[PDB]
């Protein structure tokens, strides 16, 4: 239920540092 | 660089997890990486000797 | 504390001529340095629209959008722009206190009832007290309006701050 | 497909000698996904060498 | 009982402590927000739409750009009257030069020094301190009534005997020196120059009368604003570049709202009349009781 | 040395041709490039996509708990 | 110890005021200190480094 | 390179700096000064473009496996 | 279940690239 929701979650910040 | 990057909105390193953004963003000195470990005072003092 | 609420209620006051809401603010020595506070003598504001020029011109444009035509008898079109640009900025309240102080305690000192969800110490070296009054003509409030501070000493010389009015009531105008 | 992309991966971004495979190296099968998911910094190689490195160094630890 | 307002509005307290920023991110400000106050009682809503916000955007790019489009505007004037004389610039300014000197190494240390200026804009610059006092209140006045002053007819001898008698050797400038070598871009400077009258050339000084000296180095270079709008950069040997600084590509309300020269208003302290000395500041500070 | 006490009517040459030309190749070079005004601009627009990130993270963080 | 790598070397700037007695006077001077990151003090010159 | 003076012949100097400013620097010198002058001094935002709109494909695919789940 | 999210989502990611 929520574990799937974290685990797509915690991709959003990993695309921060590369970006900007 | 430019502005005081005072509170913990900008510093973040984790281990293990290999964030190759931290690997890849190190010339990119603005996110700077901590190592999560606040220095307490009598170790502080004690790196100042 | 003694200078918020007299605009406050004085924008409650003048209301029916303009249609201004308060904004009551504190600045730090982040801002300003205290040799810039100790002798600063008036703070004003304006409010610059979203899509425009201003608040204190002409509801629909101006006649100062021309060329400035490279010449020193017209250099401004004459002094009415003098003028106009005197006329688009008010002036508002001011009090300083040159002394590091505790904000909440500060409060407290006083009967302000101060309720926080969390003791969030804010510990400055100098307290300005000021209330910029951004407005809107309708009774509905823009969120991409502009407020603009200024900050002028005895010499004569100014730092313009300025800033947009979103990040300012994303939350407090949420809560109401 | 995924097949042409992860060649690319091991043998065009990594640079890693052609005796090596997803076969012979476990925390490779499990890197690559993350390895592909990333579409930028392919000219950036030595950001992915290094990760490879910390990598099998914390795998093959004794903790 | 008949509770005041006041008392409900100190018993009222501050409902939370917020802080924001401004645009450039430089200075936070703190915001509180009484529970009593009359905002909460208004009945207000809130459109944010996007459209607006990038029409906001764009007023302030505006607003940003003035002096920055004016400034790229000189630059595209200094290569204008570079090309139109052909390069065969003329000496403007009074300075001891030599012959037997290779001049090669000067031409390419002026482009350098003007490239690095253009490296350095600020708005501490040369443009905006010459134009503050033309943007003044009684600016307009005094340049009209310096153009009728300047354009006067034959004296008659009948107006010069028993008439009403006659009333500027020396210019208050504004400059930007650029140091080409060391990289230290200096940005703006007073100066005060005048006709030296041996010849028809210019000498600069400070305000003690110290003849600024840069100009004999062929380390730097400088650039002079005078208050008519005149334009000189000066490499050394004293050749110079003569222009005008142009304002067609700006509106007048961007000049308005940037850099507008301020006039005084009353306060504690300040004599009624003007044009006077002044008394001490008021100077609440943290060394005094408040008496 | 010696030297020559200046005047209105000694100029200097446009030096051989060799470096007005590179001159003007750099008028060409910075007509067309960065205006030096829109550097701010785009630090404020990396500021607002980074707030408004965390904005969204925080978002469907506290939304999908 | 690759597990580990930290970051690349940066030098630091440090902004701080003084007390609340050494600002008596002077309230607007701010202790600009430079300090290293991620280095290490060095007496010999690394000859294959 | 040299510049067509008006003055024919050269005139002596014997003046303090205070009185006036000269050119008297030799070559060397200069060229020190052309060797501390020479010296001393994008596509990837489109690219960031393109990856937020890999990323708006990312995020629409799981959001069919979100009403597919 | 999920629409609501996810449909704000799209609306605010949309106005996130009405920035650039």
């Amino acid at each position: 239920l929520r574990q799937l929701a974290q685990s797509v979650q915690d991709t959003i910040q990993h695309m921060r540092f590369l970006y900007l | 660089d430019r502005q005081p990057l005072n509170p913990a909105n900008i510093e973040a390193r984790h281990h293990g997890v290999s964030d190759v953004p931290r690997l890849g963003a190190m010339d990119a000195d603005e996110p700077l990486f901590v190592d999560d470990y606040r220095a307490t005072d009598d170790e502080w003092t004690l790196q100042k000797v | 504390m003694e200078t918020h609420l007299y605009s406050d209620l004085a924008f409650e006051a003048r209301f029916a001529d303009d249609e201004q809401l308060p904004l009551h603010l504190v600045l730090d020595q982040e801002v300003l340095s205290n040799e810039e506070a100790e002798t600063l003598r008036y703070v004003y504001y304006r409010n610059v629209d979203s899509a425009g020029r201003s608040t204190g011109r002409a509801p629909g444009g101006d006649e100062d959008d021309a060329p400035a035509s490279d010449d020193a008898e017209d250099a401004v079109g004459g002094d009415r722009a003098f003028d106009r640009e005197r006329r688009t900025w008010q002036r508002a309240c001011f009090r300083v206190l040159p002394r590091p102080l505790e904000l909440l305690d500060y409060l407290r000192q006083s009967g302000l009832t101060v309720t926080l969800e969390k003791e969030q110490r804010v510990r400055m070296f100098y307290a300005v007290f000021t209330t910029l009054g951004l407005r809107c003509p309708d009774n509905r409030l823009s969120g991409a309006q502009t407020l603009h501070l200024r900050l002028v000493w005895p010499d004569g010389s100014y730092r313009d701050w300025e800033f947009l009015a979103r990040d300012l009531l994303r939350e407090e105008m949420e809560a109401n | 497909k995924r097949d042409e992309k992860h060649r690319h991966v091991v043998n065009v971004v990594l640079e890693l000698p052609t005796e090596i495979s997803e076969a012979t190296h476990p925390v490779l099968a499990t890197m690559l996904s993350k390895y592909t998911r990333m579409s930028s910094l392919f000219n950036d190689k030595c950001a992915f060498k290094l990760d490879l490195l910390r990598m099998v160094a914390v795998s093959r630890t004794r903790r | 009982d008949e509770v005041a307002r006041t008392d409900e509005w100190k018993g009222a307290g501050v409902s939370r402590l917020r802080e924001v920023w401004d645009v450039q991110h430089r200075v936070r400000l703190r915001v509180l927000w009484y529970v009593n106050s009359f905002w909460r009682s208004r009945e207000l809503s809130y459109d944010d739409h996007e459209v607006e916000l990038y029409r906001a955007l764009d007023a302030y790019r505006a607003r940003i750009a003035v002096e920055y489009v004016l400034i790229r505007a000189v630059r595209d004037e200094i290569y204008a009257v570079l090309r139109r004389d052909g390069g065969a610039l003329p000496q403007r300014f009074a300075c001891h030069v030599s012959r037997n000197m290779s001049w090669r190494v000067v031409w390419e240390l002026c482009r350098h020094a003007l490239a690095l200026w253009m490296d350095w804009a600020d708005v501490r610059s040369c443009i905006i301190k010459a134009l503050t006092p033309r943007l003044s209140r009684g600016a307009a006045a005094a340049a009209q009534r310096a153009r009728r002053q300047r354009e006067r007819s034959a004296p008659k001898p009948q107006e010069l005997l028993f008439g009403p008698r006659n009333e500027p050797a020396e210019q208050t400038w504004y400059a930007d020196v650029v140091r080409c070598v060391r990289a230290q871009v200096d940005l703006g400077v007073e100066v005060r120059a005048a006709r030296c009258p041996r010849t028809g050339l210019w000498i600069v000084r400070d305000r003690r009368g110290r003849l600024r000296r840069w100009l004999s180095q062929p380390e730097v270079c400088v650039l002079y604003v005078t208050p008519d709008l005149d334009f000189y950069w000066v490499l050394p040997g004293g050749f110079a570049v003569s222009s005008r600084v142009t304002l067609h590509g700006l509106a007048q309300r961007a000049l308005r709202d940037r850099f507008q020269n301020f006039e005084a208003v009353l306060a504690r302290g300040m004599h009624v009349e003007a044009g006077r000395q002044e008394p001490e500041t008021p100077r609440v500070s943290g060394r005094r009781l408040p008496f | 040395a010696v030297f020559f006490e200046p005047h209105e009517e000694n100029v200097l040459r446009c030096p051989e041709r060799v470096l007005r030309r590179l001159l003007e190749d750099a008028a060409v070079t910075m007509r067309g490039g960065g205006w030096r005004e829109d550097v701010l601009m785009d630090r404020v627009r990396k500021r607002y996509l980074r707030q408004e990130l965390r904005d969204l993270g925080h978002r469907v963080q506290t939304y999908c708990e | 110890a690759v597990q580990f790598v930290g970051e690349h070397v940066k030098v630091l700037e440090v902004r701080a005021p003084l007390d609340h007695a050494q600002r008596q006077g002077l309230p607007d001077f701010i202790s600009r200190q430079h300090v290293l990151y991620n280095g290490c003090c060095v007496v010999t010159a690394p000859k294959t480094l």
